[PDB]
């Protein structure tokens, strides 16, 4: 099966094609950038939280051996 | 119903709506407008009888 002929008046309208291309570019930008930024922010938050906890543990260990 | 068997037919041609001329010269192009074009044999309905 295959189903698409909707490009009829798209061919009949160059402006519609240009607007569709702009919409595709904007969708690419939005989707890709937002997904990447969200994943990066999640990873950075998790790593920062773990780093803070490890820093606390190291501070405690340093304090518990007063040379 | 039955349709054209594209695999088994020797001369199959997947023709989109944009290029099916039937009733040419008597019906507007892809829209219920006034008649346009010239008379011509037709391409689309692939015969299944005869």
């Amino acid at each position: 099966t295959a189903r698409g002929i909707v490009t009829d008046f798209a061919f009949l309208s160059p402006l519609a094609s240009s607007a569709a291309s702009r919409s595709s570019a904007r969708d690419d930008k939005l989707t890709a950038l937002l997904a990447q930024l969200d994943s990066l922010t999640r990873e950075l938050n998790v790593v920062s939280q773990q780093l803070l906890d490890l820093r606390q543990q190291v501070s405690a260990l340093k304090a518990s051996s007063p040379p | 119903r039955q349709v054209v068997d594209d695999t088994k037919y020797k001369d199959y041609q997947q023709v989109g709506i944009l290029h099916q001329h039937n009733n040419s010269g008597f019906v507007g192009y892809l829209a219920p407008t006034m008649r346009e074009g010239q008379a011509y044999p037709a391409n689309f309905p692939y015969p299944l009888i005869g």
